[PDB]
């Protein structure tokens, strides 16, 4: 896939403009508080972030910004950043689909979202739409296993996939409007299918068994 | 006491800097941090 | 990273002129005490040899590596310079 | 026995200070433990897995490089579980290792091609294609041939340690792995000959040494260097009348294993 | 008793599992959190280890480690540093999503865990790692911290307890790797994540070189109740040195891919068309089950038709109970293709710190690709079990183990099945 390796482009080199606003400035002071003293090197991960999440993707000029601010080497961060999957080192489109491909997902059929996902946008994956609204790629396990097949946008999680559903999915977000996030199977999370096998009764509430002497 | 409704809907309307901020906010009611003898360990 | 050639006691002779030929550029020489060396168990073994021929020697006492003070523990400091930034 | 612990290697009893790793008690008793990421002058690191011994009564191997001995532990360093946990560990490094051997500046004085020789298998599983990875930059005194490269982070635990400077790291991840500076970094400062001393694979070569001399025709000559006044050991190497290079030499109370780059 | 599960919902503990009530702080004192935990840490540490010894429970991660034993191993006077509760929300595991419903739909009783399980060891700050995808849950669990905060449960005053306790969350990045307990601790520091030697374990060098200690969400959120309800109830739930509720996660080829609560011992079957709504077509069509999550092993239905769901049920059944992950394979199932695909995930998630992992799981990844295609030849399944022999027990972190079970399941289940696979391949090639 991607490459390890940096090369200096007119997009990437490290002279493009990157800097912090005041409020992200405020956010990185929160977050070195958060940190111990003398270990405040340890924010090096919420700072690329909250980087990432201003600027779209991580330009060198920005590891750079975040190793000076941070006062951790630049090759430390430069680790960090190729070592983590979500710091994107390219630029992507608005909308990162992120589909995940791993055994339970592809028990429950996640092959037909990704064919119809790439016969939707025109593309194959790993690459951007033409006019850098969508970045479609694979992934492994995003921790709804049994809301399979399911995909990732920005932070948003969809879950319960039919093709048809994705396919209005994808006209939601070429209208601009918000898919509305969650399972599209008709149920509400995790819980079984065509009735609820637990918890059909009211929870207990307080001082229910508890022990003596407590 | 409903139990038909689900009721998790306010993630529904958080934006790219929600965590931050909030993690901003409830700074101020932290306790003061360890410190480590150092600056950094260089 | 290997120790198993610093057993054994050596001696060798004092370099002499390796000039070039003129016919090849071989390395040619003049001595013919050059190409040898002797092993040995024990330094005064190798010393008993060198009086014995009749040979002027130095002799240079055997270093072994001093004893560190190794811990993994080391790279993870709440407070020492030894905690590493990467691994 | 004061501050001292008594441990036993193949049924021989030894005395060692507590803190004393396996490979440490070994190297005591007189034996050496395979190793390819340890260096007695930089962290522990633990990573190449070759150091892998069997102690009795224990199921489970463990790293001599990193484990420290802590009572009556008997080590069987020549057991079997050991000998197959160095064939699978050196196995497992030639299976991507590249089939680079006579163009190698590493020639014989390779510790991956020795150690294979002495613990290894001498025949090959691997029926698939090797791995390639790009070579760096990082300047015209260490050549970098990176597919080579067994990621030990010698280089790397020096550099950020003993030189200092912490330029050089691991970018990526699992196989696709690379040590090396992610931008085109020139890697120049003081004592970064030792990198290519330190690296066991012809990874970090000599570029003035590239392609010039073999570890067997090379002669050694015990020497002092003269360009700083720190009056640090060395072994010149001259082959067929000719000085082909300088290496340093072990002196713990004047330059320790390393020289200056002025002086290599 | 003899025969397991049918669990009560009044012994149920996450009483909102599936979210249908408020997951806020009212929500959760309606359901019972937060009760008496002053009282609780008036009690102090050695109560609430010895009820954790007289509980039996063990680690959710898939660890299986005794959590009494591994929280008093912090029960020590401390030398002068910190002392850090951590907790694992990384679900990095295929198959699992228990820890992101119990975070998102009930995360005060998450903050309540840390904060009984922080005076238990003697801790000033627990940091949770969860994972850099959770946004939404991430966000969940900080509202919820918030509203501790405010409350007073978490903050110079622990419920008016007289202790400073203070609860941190901090993102990943989308780690697998990051999701074990040293690499966690390292991601936590900083640094990429490579998991540290053992020794020193956590308990002495954790997070920023103080002693540490890593628990899982599930078992951190039980821990209340646990508290509460005592240990003797706990113990009596489920079977010998097994014991108590557990979350399983069940996918797959199955009518209603579920997460439930239920109890341990329950029997697989059972559990599988009782929350699950039985195998698609049926348990004669039911070919397969990975039981514990994508580093167990496979088991099929010969084996699957009277297995309970314990730790040492399982390890007899040369399996193992991770994260009670219940992935259900049919006999539509391409098992090699499924097999296959998990130790691509292995080696895309590998973090590639030490050789026999790195090398071994890239090749053994080449492998099941050519095993996949048909492309070897029978000698290769001895090969590879070899290989994942050599792999196995010489690794840093148990990623390796993990990634050579399945392969070593299937080589010992379904055999036969790559045997006839390379023979189609060479009987079509000439
Ligand atoms: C490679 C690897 C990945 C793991 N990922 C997770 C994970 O994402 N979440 C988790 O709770 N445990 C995970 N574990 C298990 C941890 O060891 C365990 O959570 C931790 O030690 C806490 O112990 P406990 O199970 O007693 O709570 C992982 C283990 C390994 C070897
Ligand atoms: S470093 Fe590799 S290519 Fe070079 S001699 Fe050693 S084994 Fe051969
Ligand atoms: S370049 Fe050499 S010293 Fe550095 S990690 Fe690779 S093999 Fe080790
Ligand atoms: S077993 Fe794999 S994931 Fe674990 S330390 Fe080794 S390379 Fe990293
Ligand atoms: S396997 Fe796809 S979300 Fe877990
Ligand atoms: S020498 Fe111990 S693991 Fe490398
Ligand atoms: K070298």
């Amino acid at each position: 896939g991607a490459l390890f390796v940096h090369r200096d482009t007119p997009e990437n080199n490290p002279d493009t403009p990157f800097d912090f606003t005041p409020e992200n400035y405020k956010r990185i002071e929160a977050i070195v508080k958060n940190y111990p003293e003398g270990h405040q090197a340890a924010a090096v991960l919420p700072v690329l972030d909250l980087a990432q999440r201003q600027n779209g993707w991580l330009p060198i000029s920005a590891m750079n910004k975040v190793a000076e601010v941070l006062q951790v080497p630049p090759m430390r961060v430069y680790e960090v950043a190729t070592f983590y999957t979500m710091y994107n080192r390219k630029p992507v489109g608005k909308y990162h689909i992120q589909v995940c491909t791993t055994t339970p997902c592809m028990l429950r059929d996640s092959d037909s979202i990704l064919e119809t996902l790439q016969r939707k946008l025109g593309i194959k994956v790993g690459e951007t739409t033409p006019d850098k609204l969508f970045t479609l790629i694979e992934v492994e396990c995003l921790g709804a296993c049994v809301n399979a097949p399911m995909v990732q946008i920005n932070d948003n999680y969809y879950e319960d996939l039919t093709p048809k559903d994705i396919e209005e999915i994808i006209d939601e977000l070429k209208a601009g409007k918000v898919p509305k996030p969650g399972p599209r199977s008709g149920r509400f999370c995790c819980e079984p299918a065509g009735g609820l096998t637990s918890l059909t009764e009211p929870p207990k509430g307080p001082g229910f068994g508890v022990q003596a002497g407590l | 006491t409903d139990t038909t409704t689900y009721k998790n809907l306010q993630h529904h309307d958080y934006n790219t800097y929600t965590f931050l901020d909030l993690n901003l906010d409830l700074s101020k009611f932290r306790l003061p941090q360890p410190s480590s003898g150092r600056e950094s360990p260089r | 990273s290997g120790v198993n050639n610093t057993k054994k006691w050596k001696m060798e002779f004092d370099t002499r002129e390796r000039w070039e030929n003129p016919l090849m550029g071989w390395a040619s020489t003049a001595d013919p005490l050059s190409n040898m060396v002797l092993t040995f168990s024990a330094k005064e073994d190798a010393i008993a040899f060198a009086e014995k021929n009749g040979w002027s020697y130095d002799v240079e006492e055997k270093k072994v590596p001093k004893p560190k003070s190794k811990s993994y523990g080391a790279n993870f400091s709440w407070n020492k310079r030894t905690r590493v930034s990467t691994k | 026995a004061s501050n001292l612990i008594e441990v036993f290697v193949d049924g021989q009893s030894v005395m060692v200070e507590p803190g004393t790793t396996v490979l440490q008690a070994c190297e005591k008793v007189g034996m050496q433990i395979p190793r390819f990421c340890y260096h007695e002058r930089l962290s522990v690191a633990g990573n190449c897995r070759m150091c892998l011994v069997e102690i009795e009564k224990a199921p489970k191997v463990v790293a001599a490089c990193a484990m420290p001995v802590m009572k009556g532990w008997n080590i069987l360093t020549n057991s079997e579980k050991s000998k197959k946990a160095r064939e699978g560990v050196m196995e497992f490094l030639l299976a991507n290792h590249p089939l680079d051997c006579p163009i190698c500046d590493q020639g014989g004085e390779c510790d991956l091609q020795d150690q294979s020789m002495m613990f290894g298998s001498d025949r090959s599983r691997f029926l698939e294609g090797k791995r390639a990875v790009e070579d760096k930059n990082i300047g015209p005194l260490v050549k970098t041939i990176m597919t080579r490269c067994i990621q030990c982070t010698r280089c790397i635990r020096f550099a950020s340690e003993i030189a200092g400077v912490d330029d050089l790291g691991t970018t990526g991840r699992g196989n696709d792995m690379q040590v090396g500076t992610y931008i085109e970094k020139m890697f120049m400062s003081e004592l970064s000959g030792n990198v290519i001393d330190i690296c066991p694979v012809g990874a970090l070569t000599s570029k003035p040494y590239a392609f010039t001399a073999r570890p067997w025709e090379t002669r050694k000559t015990e020497s002092i260097d003269v360009m700083d006044a720190v009056g640090s050991n060395i072994v010149v190497s001259t082959r067929t009348g000719e000085v082909m290079r300088i290496l340093p030499r072990m002196h713990e109370d004047i330059n320790e294993e390393w020289i200056s780059d002025k002086t290599r | 008793k003899t025969s397991f599960g049918s669990l009560k919902d009044e012994d149920r503990i996450f009483t909102n599992l599936y979210g249908r009530h408020d997951w806020r702080l009212k929500g959760a004192l309606r359901r019972g959190d937060w009760y008496k935990t002053k009282e609780i840490l008036l009690k102090g540490p050695d109560w609430i280890l010895g009820e954790m010894k007289t509980s039996g429970l063990r680690g959710r991660g898939g660890a299986g480690f005794p959590t009494g034993l591994k929280w008093s191993f912090m029960n020590k006077p401390s030398d002068g540093r910190p002392k850090y509760l951590v907790v694992n929300a990384d679900e990095g595991e295929p198959g699992t999503c228990k820890d992101r419903e119990i975070m998102r739909h009930d995360p005060h009783k998450l903050v309540e865990g840390c904060l009984v399980g922080g005076r238990a060891m003697g801790a000033r700050a627990a940091y949770i790692y969860i994972r850099g995808e959770f946004y939404n849950e991430a966000s969940n669990l900080q509202v919820a911290i918030r509203e501790a905060y405010e409350a007073g449960l978490i903050g110079k005053n622990a419920c008016g307890s007289d202790y400073d306790f203070d609860v941190f969350v901090v993102r990943g990045a989308g780690a697998y790797i990051c999701g074990e307990e040293t690499a966690l601790i390292e991601s936590i520091e900083g640094k990429q994540g490579k998991p540290r030697l053992k020794p020193p374990f956590p308990a002495d060098v954790g997070v920023f070189g103080c002693p540490t200690t890593v628990a899982n969400v599930e078992t951190v959120a039980v821990s209340p109740t646990i508290c509460r309800r005592g240990g003797t109830w706990f113990a009596g739930f489920g079977r010998e040195r097994n014991s108590g509720t557990k979350l399983f996660n069940i996918s797959g080829h199955v009518n209603h891919p579920c997460t439930v609560e239920e109890e341990m011992s329950v029997p697989l079957k059972e559990l599988i068309e009782k929350h699950a709504g039985g195998v698609t077509g049926g348990w004669d069509n039911l070919l397969a089950v990975i039981p514990g999550g994508s580093s167990t092993p496979l088991i099929p239905k010969s084996v699957c038709e009277t297995v309970l769901m314990d730790f040492d049920a399982l390890v007899q059944a040369q399996t193992g109970l991770g994260t009670a992950a219940v992935i259900v394979m049919d006999r539509s199932t391409d098992i090699v293709k499924a097999i296959a695909r998990l130790i691509e995930f292995y080696k895309h998630e590998s973090c590639g710190q030490c050789t026999p992992c790195r090398e071994g799981v890239d090749w053994m990844n080449k492998v099941m690709a050519r095993f996949v295609k048909g492309d070897a030849r029978p000698a290769e399944i001895d090969s590879l079990w070899e290989i994942s022999k050599q792999i196995e027990g010489h690794t840093i972190c148990a990623l390796g183990d993990g990634a050579a079970w399945p392969v070593q399941g299937l080589i010992r289940h379904f055999r036969p099945e790559l045997e006839d696979r390379m023979q189609r391949f060479a009987q079509q090639h000439r």
